[PDB]
């Protein structure tokens, strides 16, 4: 019916606090699972909730830092969680090393977007060190992996990539002309996005792809304005009321964001119907416990209420900041990262 | 049911 | 060996083959954020998972308590690491871990971990045999799973079994023609083939496809197959498709045909055809159509749409 803000937030704090055993598969993602909570309370303007401090120090804690010898740099980055048992060390002294302690380029990304939304300025952040691991990550087909061990490489880790860079403000992290040329191979027949050429456009992918080009400022260089327009028929598509990720496939609520974030970056989303995207993202809304789910009627979590928030935030709802598109952050976070760059280029 | 995004 | 729910399980720290291990216990420091709550048993298991990592120990209780791991969190992506280390260390049977591997995926088949484990376990074994069987079978359960669609076409192109596939697709359309993962495995099989530059094979699916739509004329996976194996030759350089459309117009009408012939019109324009002021009427007109009566939740889009054109053909 209406907005629930205050009911949301709280959510968010108990996301924040502990977690039932049932939620273990969730063990080395937890970073990802802040991330929500966090940039959820920033995009609800409540910030004030938490202490800032305790949990700044505790991302610094899962940082791999490089060793005496400098010989695991491949491997730095974030971890999503003390899963390894390493002794808790908010990024002070060195590095500890361990035969299968690294990185995952999921976990470096929220992290670091953790820290910017908490107010930290990065400078305890091994910044070289991050994009020695990153490159380390990508493959010969300009896609990227999760982990040095290995892992599968698709569009998700290219869009990480993507933050990563921008956020650490340089490029160096990756091959961009690889990257780009991965994602033109991934475009479908049907004109959308997959997570790798030959797989079914997907939602999910589309973003990924289209939000990693405008991290790049490289949209317009690398789809023709044929090709773009063949994109946003796609896209403008997914919308049955709320949106799916896949041609007949039923709406889902985080697809609000995934695919209007998507239409906002290629400036149509103007042209959705904003009324029954905006009712199906609230008939989702758990009015008891909080947060938003897949479906009406069904459980709630971290991702559902995070992306059905920013869902509504793409259409300005009362009482939530504007959402920066491709960064998934608040306009006021991404704004103060730029202050943030600015202050390092002296 | 969930979505599995890692 | 000795399952956690049997009724004589013993925790690790009651084991005798472990008594020369200490536990290495997980840490969040002083304020701990999005910590989740484990039972005695199971961060008895991982406590010595942690031990056993952080030593590289390549032995067979280490392998034995992998399995463990992995059933109280098969989404912990390094204990399937290290298994794949073992298994590789202690030279295990491969065969035996596909067993394994398959039992797990059929519980989990949207784990990420899981269907990446089985993908190394192939290379390894350089053995595709049993892949495309389970596959179906997994694809029995969930039709449209992008897992087990992504790991066939992995295995198809890997080990080029492309020989039975289009009869695999033509199988599973007659199933449910709206599955938009089976028109996708379509083209996929056929570009990797003979490709759509034979103009038998080109107008063979053109058929194929009309055919589908006029068996369920509401199905966007259909028709945008169909644009799709079209749009890049010039849809305009068809006009026997062009009227087949128009006549379908009258009973076969959805937003997807009234949507086709908009982009059928535009390649006209774009192609300096003949009655171009005509032409793009005949275009706004049904652009309006869409927007006011046939897929009315894309209104602002379409008239959107017929202003670009507007102002791009005068
Ligand atoms: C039901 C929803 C599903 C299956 C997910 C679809 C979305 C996808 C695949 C996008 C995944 C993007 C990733 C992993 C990078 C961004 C990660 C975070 C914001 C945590
Ligand atoms: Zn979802």
């Amino acid at each position: 019916l209406d907005f629930l803000r205050d009911r949301h937030v709280r959510f968010f704090q108990r996301c924040l606090q502990v977690l039932p055993e049932r939620y273990s598969s969730l063990e080395t993602s937890r970073l990802t699972i802040a991330f929500f909570a966090l940039s959820g309370l920033d995009m609800l303007d409540s910030l004030d909730v938490v202490n800032k401090d305790d949990i700044i120090e505790w991302i610094y804690s899962l940082q791999v830092l490089p060793t005496e010898d400098r010989s695991n740099l491949d491997r730095c980055g974030f971890r999503g969680s003390s899963y390894l048992g390493i002794p808790f060390n908010p990024s002070k002294n060195p590095g500890t090393a361990h035969p299968y302690d690294s990185g995952h380029i999921a976990m470096t990304y929220t992290g670091l977007s953790c820290l910017i939304i908490l107010g930290d300025d990065l400078s305890r952040v091994d910044k070289e060190a991050c994009l020695a691991g990153l490159r380390a990550l990508q493959l010969e087909d300009g896609s990227f992996c999760a982990v040095p061990e290995g892992s599968e490489n698709d569009m998700r880790f290219v869009y990480c990539a993507s933050c990563i860079c921008y956020m650490l403000n340089n490029w160096s992290g990756m091959d961009m002309k690889k990257a780009i040329s991965y994602i033109r191979r991934s475009m479908s027949y049907d004109n959308g996005l997959a997570q790798g050429a030959g797989l079914e456009s997907h939602g999910g992918s589309t973003f990924c792809g289209i939000a990693s080009l405008c991290l790049m400022g490289k949209l317009e260089e690398v789809f023709s304005e044929k090709e773009l327009n063949r994109i946003k028929r796609w896209c403008i598509m997914r919308q049955q009321n709320g949106y799916h990720g896949r041609p007949n496939k039923p709406v889902d609520t985080c697809y609000s964001f995934w695919v209007g974030a998507t239409l906002k970056l290629l400036k149509i989303f103007q042209y959705t119907n904003f009324e029954k995207n905006r009712n199906y993202i609230l008939s989702t809304q758990d009015r008891l416990v909080g947060g938003f789910a897949k479906w009406p009627d069904s459980h709630p979590d971290a991702l559902h209420a995070y992306f059905g928030i920013c869902g509504l935030s793409l259409m300005e709802e009362s009482g939530i900041c504007k959402v920066h598109p491709a960064l998934n952050v608040s306009t006021r976070t991404s704004e103060r990262l730029r202050d943030l760059h600015q202050s390092w280029k002296t | 049911t969930k979505c599995v995004i890692l | 060996f000795l399952s956690l729910d049997s009724p004589t399980y013993v925790l690790y720290r009651d084991r005798a083959e472990w008594a020369d291990i200490d536990p290495v216990p997980q840490n969040d420091g002083p304020s701990p954020v999005v910590q989740i709550i484990y039972s005695e048993k199971f961060r008895d298991v991982y406590d010595y998972f942690r031990a056993v990592l952080q030593r590289d120990e390549r032995s067979e209780r280490a392998f034995k308590l992998t399995r463990d791991a992995i059933e109280l969190n098969a989404a912990n992506y390094t204990v399937w690491h290290f298994r794949r280390v073992l298994l590789r260390s202690l030279q295990k049977d491969l065969q035996e871990e596909m067993n394994y591997i398959i039992a797990i995926i059929e519980e989990q088949p949207k784990n990420y971990q899981v269907w990446h484990h089985r993908r190394v376990l192939v290379e390894w074994l350089k053995d595709p045999s049993q892949e495309l069987e389970f596959i179906a079978d997994i694809l029995n359960q969930d039709a449209k799973n992008y897992h087990a669609w992504q790991h066939r076409q992995w295995v198809i192109q890997e080990f080029r079994l492309w020989d039975n596939e289009l009869q695999y697709v033509d199988q599973l359309l007659k199933e449910d023609v709206r599955n938009n993962s089976v028109w996708n495995q379509r083209h996929f099989v056929i570009s990797n083939t003979t490709g759509y530059s034979d103009r038998a094979v080109l107008e063979r699916e053109v058929q194929y496809t009309l055919e589908m739509i006029k068996l369920v004329p509401h199905n966007e996976s259909a028709w945008n197959y169909l644009k799709g194996i079209l749009q890049d030759r010039g849809l305009s350089r068809y006009p026997n498709l062009l009227n087949q459309l128009l006549d379908l117009q009258p009973s076969h009408s959805s937003p997807y045909l009234i949507a086709f012939l908009v982009d059928i019109y535009e390649d006209m324009l774009e192609n300096q055809c003949d009655n171009k002021e005509d032409i793009l009427n005949k275009a706004l007109e049904l652009c309006e159509i869409l927007a006011k009566e046939k897929d009315t939740i894309r209104k602002e889009y379409w008239r959107y749409i017929g202003r670009s054109l507007q102002s791009k053909h005068s």
